């Protein structure tokens, strides 16, 4: 067989100095002299261990060196595909992504883990929704109360006629009670008239008390927000737009680039200058601030977004995956091994053992809002309400220079 | 959907042009619930049908589509004395068909008789249950006994003012009632400033009594609301309720299909399997219709079908965690020459992004007082007091 | 959470003449509650606990700055009087 | 062992909950700051342009800290108007935080509890002070034998509440006929964790008194006794024993953080405030 | 709570919202600047010192809605201080032995016991957890 090195799936560690061999729960990986016999383990290898037992055969590992994975260079291949294609080995297990360009020259088993292209971005330092006119009971109580005040003010005026206290002056009192106090007013002196004001207050206190408490609810829970909807978003599609352009830099030599270079040619013109040599060194760039986006696999990023950087590193879409495709085991397109191992993989999904391996290695810690010590100026919910209030004031102001003039 | 009067297919359109593609479709009509009937032409269309027409383009087809005879998906069974296949898989192995385009979950038993190509999508298995509605909220934070006790406090403390206004060593009794009423209600009615220290020393803290009582009020709704969160929600498999049914929690699935295979091959999953044999529903919509009528507490069925339903009715909510990741697929016999080209042409759809467009069209984008009357409840007070004020 | 539950015991050499005549006094002492008295006089007493998660008993340690603004406004009052005093005659 | 399970007693009883926000330090010193600033206004408003004195200096100033709606007599002159205004800014914050903290204190409440253990006076004295308190257990068993030997006084009184089995006792709890049950612990904890409504709880959050254990009885001086015990000890080693109870002895009513599910406050909770005016 | 920008934005707001009252009533068929300075500063701080109410059919509408503006600012201020007094300290506490940090070692954590004790026997006998 042939394998490579990946952080959570197939991991390579140096041998035991004392015994000169591999500790238990490991299999000896040679590292083509062919010196320095190493040790290897992980989630992927434990799959190979069971399949060797159930079917029955003798195997020895072999780590590739000439390249990493497939990339057709003038009609010749390299990496794992570059070796199965040339009869040097039969199977090629590890971190391999099925694609059209590879199923032509080798066959694949039934995929056992879902993957795809997904985006990874650093979390904000704190955010909360604007929520203009923070919803007390949805925009319905706003409509109904307006009629009620006008309805009762006539009722007040009705007892006024039984007694100047015009409508305009009297209505003003009926309203300033709702919005707390400290707006000087003129209460009438009608004894039986003043009683209805007392009941009117009981509407005010309950309404005001209910509102302030309920508003704590929509800003005690929260659900954060999202940024950059997806791959087809305009912030990606036209990088030469205004403002400091974003940085993408997917790692080259794989399906995560071969996909883009056949579907978004204008993407590939600009993404090239921001490449990263490897995976781990990209994340520190992301946390420092050199980059602001990352295009890679789904299983690798989601695991890498839940081990240690899950404190402040997430994936857009709450795990959304684009152009889904699974992993799989290569073969020789005639190796007649396909029929048994295909049954074996579906057998494992039959009972619940793949999950048992899944929760032993690909486990998580993090996943939930912050303190939001901001109350940022981006509220604008009432400031816009302030400015739109100024405009309506001036519109009726022109009646002063028109009615008198006419 | 049934045909038109003259037999032509009905015509529709999406939100923007793009006519929905349709094809004539033969099969049973009444589903044969003990009353068999002949086949009559019908109209078949949607997401899966939209896949054939793309598949027919690069492979030179002349296809005709007929629905299944019985209705079930497929399962091995023994008949009075061999083993055979019912449902679809009976028809594929019997030579009445050559390719299956429908939601099929690939599994171990089926893979030993037919191949599967590569999946449409990926999914799991979830559970569907009804919802819970919350509660108006006006007289929420206090009990009945509270109002009648705080209410009697204002008058019993108001009268103390008058006794302290007629033994001073300038407040009338009527004004004392107003001043006591006003402070709690936070309203500027009249003027009730009292004189003398003793009459005033009560007024020092009487206003402060309005603070605490009102202060606790807003405290409750903050407490009561965010901490309502009724203890609920089924957390998937291995829940204690599922392993030990109490016969007041009935959960069943669709007959045959795949879930029956799943809960049968596992030996530990035998207690539930015995219980659900008496409730299996022979459809994929009656059970959904049954849950909305509170005649079936739970329901185990495929994720893609269930999740779409929750986003369309706005009355049923999924739950749990996925626990059987298996894709769909297209089936055909072990000897057809289309094995290699069919499975390859699905892959060049995911890479080209075509399968995202069908998702947008067919799945995703179909997302679905007492206090007020209290202000009006006091109008009769003036009417009764209209004449009384005149008399005095 | 507790993940391997067992219990301290009194160990002896195998087949000593006290194998079965000691484990009655340990076992009988539980009924008298004598094992409880030894528990509350050598294990559990005064401590500082979690006190659930987070109380609220605000005091100077956090609520003191606002008391300086009124103190800051104390001084500005003296300044404002003199300017107010002088400006009256300027008319 | 032996435990006691009692009803949830509805919401927790938390008297004198009003004073919990802030502390005695600020209150005892905030008040004197008003008297000083009230005197300052007399010096501030002494000049320029109606007898605002220390008699009404407090009344106006004391009004605002307790919200508003206190009829007053304003001072006069632009010299002093600034002081009472900047005093108002001190009124909003004191009000704003106090409300925004009492609720923040009330959400994280703790459950009140009723009795501590079998040594409580309520158990020792059946009806000496409180109304008749109700408890009983199923006879024939083991817990009755322990009660007779060590608590002979309470074994006479509790004879007229005997139940007949575990199920029949539980219904009598909800109906209010019985409100204290003394039974084996390994059954109560399972039962109290798998009940609808989560309205039943063990006192002390898992409190046991006379710790013994279950076991497999064998005939006296049998040759098997050496091998059976060794087998059981091995099941601890591989963890088989420590996951079986996850299969038969689990519940849904989590007994963590002491979830209160609202308080639905009553007369009793606000006892002190009805006393403060008294 | 709040933020430094909002207070200065508010501080600039009161003066600019008060002045246009004078410009509104003065050129219209009894007010003074100090009242306009006082009236605006009155409502926001909730003080009765403000005395002169506007007298027209156009100043009230701007004034009345400004009485609405005082509701949100204070009500939000209360509703945000509750956030800082209910949100618990974030931390990923160690949960049993099942935590992935135990199963998969890292150079950040160091594990200690008592030598030749029961824990040593319990650990160095199970192959699956024979990892750390
Ligand atoms: C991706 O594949 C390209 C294809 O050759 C590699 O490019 C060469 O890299 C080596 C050094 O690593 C040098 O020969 C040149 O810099 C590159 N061009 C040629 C023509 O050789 C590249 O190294 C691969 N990326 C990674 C990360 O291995
Ligand atoms: C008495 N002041 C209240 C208030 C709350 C928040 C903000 C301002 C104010 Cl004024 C009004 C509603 C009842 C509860 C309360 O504390
Ligand atoms: C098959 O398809 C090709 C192009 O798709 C077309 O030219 C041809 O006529 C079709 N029929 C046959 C029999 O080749
Ligand atoms: C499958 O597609 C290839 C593409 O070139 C074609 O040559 C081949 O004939 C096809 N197979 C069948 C059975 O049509
Ligand atoms: C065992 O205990 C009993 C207690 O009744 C005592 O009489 C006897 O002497 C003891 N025997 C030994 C061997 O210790
Ligand atoms: C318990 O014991 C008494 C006598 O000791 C016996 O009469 C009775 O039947 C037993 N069972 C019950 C349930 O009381
Ligand atoms: N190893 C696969 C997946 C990882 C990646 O896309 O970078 C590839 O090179 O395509
Ligand atoms: N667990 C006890 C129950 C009887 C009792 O509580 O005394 C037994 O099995 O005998």
């Amino acid at each position: 067989v042939a394998t490579l090195e990946e952080r959570p799936f197939v991991i390579v560690e140096p041998a035991d100095p004392i015994s000169g061999t591999c500790i238990r729960d490991s299999v000896p990986c040679r590292s083509q002299p062919r010196p320095e016999k190493r040790c290897c383990k992980g989630f992927c290898i434990d799959i190979l261990k069971r399949l060797a037992h159930t079917i029955g055969f003798s195997y020895d590992l072999y780590l590739v060196t000439n390249g990493k994975h497939g990339k057709k260079i003038d009609g010749v291949w390299n990496g794992m595909i570059g070796e199965v294609f040339y009869q040097r080995a039969d199977m090629a297990i590890g971190s391999l992504t099925i694609n059209e360009e590879r199923s032509e020259i080798v066959d694949f088993s039934v995929p056992f883990v879902e993957t795809g292209i997904s985006v990874m971005v650093a979390r904000s330092n704190g955010t909360v929704s604007p929520s203009a006119f923070l919803e007390p009971y949805s925009p319905a109580v706003w409509v109904m109360m307006f009629v009620m005040c006008l309805t009762v003010v006539a009722v007040t005026v009705f007892i006024f006629e039984y007694l100047t206290f015009t409508i305009g002056k009297s209505i003003w009192l009926l309203w300033a009670l709702v919005f707390n106090n400290s707006v000087p007013v003129e209460n009438p002196r009608g004894t039986t008239s003043k009683i209805m004001v007392l009941v009117w207050a009981f509407f005010a206190v309950i309404f005001l008390a209910s509102y302030t408490a309920n508003l704590a609810a929509f800003m005690i829970q929260e659900e954060y927000v999202d940024t950059v909807s997806g791959l087809s978003d305009r912030k990606f599609q036209r990088p030469q737009e205004q403002y400091p352009p974003l940085k993408f830099g997917t790692v080259p030599n794989g399906s995560t680039e071969k996909n883009i270079r056949s579907n978004y040619p204008d993407m590939h013109s600009y993404m090239v200058r921001y490449n990263q040599p490897r995976v781990e060194e990209a994340l520190t760039q992301l946390k420092a601030g050199k980059l602001d986006a990352f295009i890679y696999d789904a299983a690798v990023l989601n695991y890498m977004a839940r081990k240690d950087e899950g404190c402040k590193l997430v994936t857009i879409g709450s795990g959304k995956v684009f152009a889904t495709t699974g992993y799989g085991i290569a073969l020789h397109k005639g190796s007649r091994w396909k029929r048994p191992i295909d049954l074996a993989l579906l057998q494992f999904l039959g009972d619940d053992e793949i999950e048992m391996l899944e929760r032993l290695w690909l486990s998580g810690i993090c996943h939930e809002v912050m303190s939001s010590k901001l109350d940022i100026d981006n509220m604008a919910g009432v400031f816009y309400m302030l400015l739109v209030a100024m405009g309506l004031s001036l519109l009726v102001f022109a009646w002063e220079h028109l009615v008198y003039w006419r | 959907k049934p045909t038109l009067s003259d037999g032509t297919c009905k015509e529709e359109f999406t939100v923007n042009g793009d006519p929905v593609k349709k094809v004539i479709c033969t099969g049973p009509n009444d589903t044969s619930p003990g009353s068999p009937r002949h086949t009559v032409p019908q109209c078949c269309y949607g997401f899966c049908i939209d896949l054939l027409i793309k598949l027919a383009r690069t492979m030179n087809f002349t296809y005709e589509v007929h629905l299944v005879a019985d209705g079930k998906f497929g399962t091995q069974e023994r008949v009075n004395n061999k083993k055979e296949w019912n449902g679809m898989m009976g028809e594929l192995l019997s030579g009445q068909a050559d390719m299956i385009v429908a939601p099929l979950t690939i599994n171990n038993e089926r893979a030993q008789y037919i191949e599967f190509s590569k999946p449409f999508k990926y999914q799991g298995l979830t559970i569907l249950v009804k919802k819970e509605i919350p509660r108006d909220s006006f007289m929420q934070p206090f009990q009945s006994t509270l109002w009648l006790l705080v209410g009697l406090s204002v008058h019993v403390v108001a009268v103390m003012l008058y006794l302290l206004d007629r033994f001073s060593p300038a407040l009338t009794l009527s004004s004392a009632m107003w001043f006591s009423w006003g402070v709690l209600l936070n309203s500027g009615i009249g003027e009730g400033a009292p004189r003398s220290f003793s009459a005033r020393i009560l007024g020092m803290v009487w206003a402060g009594f309005a603070m605490i009582i009102v202060a606790s009020y807003t405290a409750n709704l903050a407490a009561f609301l965010v901490l309502d969160r009724p203890e609920e929600r089924i957390t998937g498999i291995n829940d204690p309720r599922l392993r030990n049914p109490s016969d007041k929690f009935i959960y069943a699935t669709v007959k045959q299909s795949s879930v029956d295979i799943y809960f049968r091959r596992q030996v530990e999953l035998s207690t539930m399997y015995r219980h659900m044999e008496k409730h299996n529903y022979e459809s994929a919509a009656e059970a959904i219709q049954a849950v909305r009528d509170n005649k079936l507490h739970a329901f185990i069925w495929d994720s893609a079908v269930l999740e779409f339903e929750a986003s369309q009715k706005c009355d049923l909510v999924t739950t749990g965690e996925l626990f059987f990741r298996s894709g769909f697929g297209i089936g055909m016999r072990k000897d057809s020459p289309w094995k290699q080209n069919v499975s390859l042409s699905i892959l060049k759809s995911h890479e080209n992004g075509f399968m995202e467009d069908l998702d947008k069209t067919w799945v995703r984008y179909q997302e679905c007082m007492l206090v007020a009357g209290g202000i009006v409840a006091g109008i009769f007070l003036i009417f009764i007091e209209i004449a009384y004020k005149r008399h005095k | 959470e507790l993940f391997f539950r067992s219990g301290f015991g009194i160990g002896m050499r195998k087949d000593s003449p006290w194998k079965q005549n000691v484990s009655l006094s340990i076992l009988k002492s539980h009924e008298n509650g004598f094992m409880e008295d030894l528990d509350k006089t050598w294990v559990r007493y005064q401590e500082c606990d979690s006190r659930s998660n987070a109380p609220a008993t605000l005091t100077f340690e956090n609520m003191a700055g606002v008391f300086m603004l009124v103190a800051g406004g104390i001084v500005a009052g003296i300044f404002l009087i003199f300017i107010e005093i002088a400006y009256k005659r300027h008319k | 062992g032996i435990s006691v399970m009692v009803s949830r007693s509805n919401g927790t009883v938390s008297p004198s909950a009003f004073l919990e926000p802030f502390s005695a330090d600020v209150w005892v010193m905030m008040f004197v700051m008003l008297l000083i600033v009230s005197a300052v206004a007399v010096f501030v408003f002494e000049y320029f342009s109606p007898s605002f004195t220390i008699g009404k200096a407090i009344w106006l100033l004391w009004g605002l800290v307790f919200n508003n709606s206190v009829p007053v007599q304003n001072p006069k002159g632009t010299t002093s108007k600034i002081m009472v205004s900047v005093w108002a800014f001190f009124a909003v914050i004191f009000l704003a935080s106090y409300t925004a903290n009492l609720a923040a204190f009330m959400i994280q409440e703790e459950y009140v509890d009723q009795v501590s253990g079998l040594s409580d006076k309520k158990f020792q004295r059946p009806n000496d002070f409180s109304p008749p308190f109700r408890f009983g257990t199923v006879p024939n068993g083991s817990t009755e034998r322990n009660i007779r030997n060590n608590y002979a006084e309470m074994h006479a009184y509790m004879g007229k509440f005997n139940q007949r089995g575990v199920d029949d006792a539980l219904l009598s709890l909800k109906t209010g006929k019985l409100d204290a049950f003394i039974y084996d612990a390994a059954v109560l904890n399972y039962m109290a964790g798998r009940d609808e409504g989560c309205k039943l709880v063990t006192i002390g959050s898992g409190k046991v008194f006379a710790s013994t254990g279950y076991g497999i009885a064998i005939q006296k001086d049998s040759g098997w006794k050496r091998q059976v015990d060794l087998a059981i000890l091995q099941l601890f080693g591989d963890g088989e024993m420590e996951e079986l109870e996850a299969l038969w002895l689990t519940g849904i009513c989590h007994n963590e953080k002491n979830e209160v599910m609202s308080s639905q406050l009553d007369i009793d909770n606000m006892a002190g405030v009805f006393y403060m005016l008294g």
